[PDB]
Order: structure tokens, then sequence, then C-alpha cells
């Protein structure tokens, strides 16, 4: 299911690039953000 | 262990810039998660978390079983920015 | 709703009462709103 992981990878490198463009590169692709409470936070890490 | 001695020495050194990492393993599926400080000065930390959660990112909340679900901040701020 | 409860609670602990904070041993100390608030009104 090889074509399946890949679109993701091709997208992840691109996110990297928008991330690195420059100062005004306010623009970008989403990603996962991880939030957790302290018990929660230990749990998350 | 050497990754531990490294990123932890950046954790003690401490801009608000987020350090990047790339890790390659045959077991692991390629992903793209970012890990900000978890809720516990505090008003600052909360502030970063809101800013990051606002934008349309796919937010991953965790909750410890012991805590009431309503009580946990993780699921709660995910409700605050995503009703 | 959850902030109306915190208003009335704050109101109570701000004034000089001998505040009794409890904390379950599972939660980390720094996340327990009891002890967090106890240090908020009593440094």
């Amino acid at each position: 299911d090889d074509n399946m992981m890949f679109i993701t990878k091709k997208m992840i490198e691109i996110r990297n690039l928008l991330q690195k463009v420059g100062q005004g590169s306010t623009v970008t692709l989403p990603s996962i953000v991880v939030i957790g409470s302290q018990s929660s936070g230990k749990s998350s890490v | 262990s050497l990754i531990q001695k490294t990123l932890t020495e950046l954790n003690q050194s401490v801009t608000d810039d987020p350090i990047r990492l790339t890790i390659h393993s045959p077991n692991i599926p390629d992903l793209s998660l970012i890990d900000l400080p978890g809720y516990i000065l505090k008003r600052k930390i909360t502030e970063l978390c809101d800013k990051y959660i606002r934008g349309p990112n796919i937010i991953l909340a965790i909750s410890a079983a012991d805590t009431d679900l309503a009580n946990s901040t993780a699921l709660q701020a995910s409700r605050r920015v995503d009703p």
C-alpha cells in the first residue's frame, strides 16, 4: 500500500519547504499538533 | 541516548523557534507531528498553544484515564478551538 | 459554566482563610488545579 504512505511523504517534504522559504513565508501545510495536561502530558510524551 | 543528550541540552539552553527533527526507521510510518509544551508563565505557555492550535492543523489530544474528561485541558482547549 | 465555579472559588480563597488543598496521587502536582490555585492566591 506503498502509493499510500507516499503521497504523504511527498506532502511532508513540501511542508518542510514552505516552512523554510523565508521570513514572509507565513504560508504553510498542516500537520499534527500534540497537546496534553500534566498527567496527560507525561502520557503524551 | 545521544539524541537525548543533544535535545535536552537545547531544552536546558532554551526566540520561540521550533527545533526540527528527521528520524528514519523501517518500522515507523512517515508522519509529521510537532510537540509543544503541555498545559500545567503558565498564561504564556497556554498562549503558544492557542496560537498553534488555532490554525487548521490536525490536533492530537491525549487524556489520562484517571482524569475526568471534562477536567482535562487537552480535550478542553481542542473544544475551545474546535467546537 | 466552569469559569462561574472558578470565580466563586477564587473569591473564597483570596481572603485570608486557612485553605485546605487536596491532591490525588495520580495527577502530577503542577497540574492539580487545587494546589495550582493554592499557590496562585498564596505564594
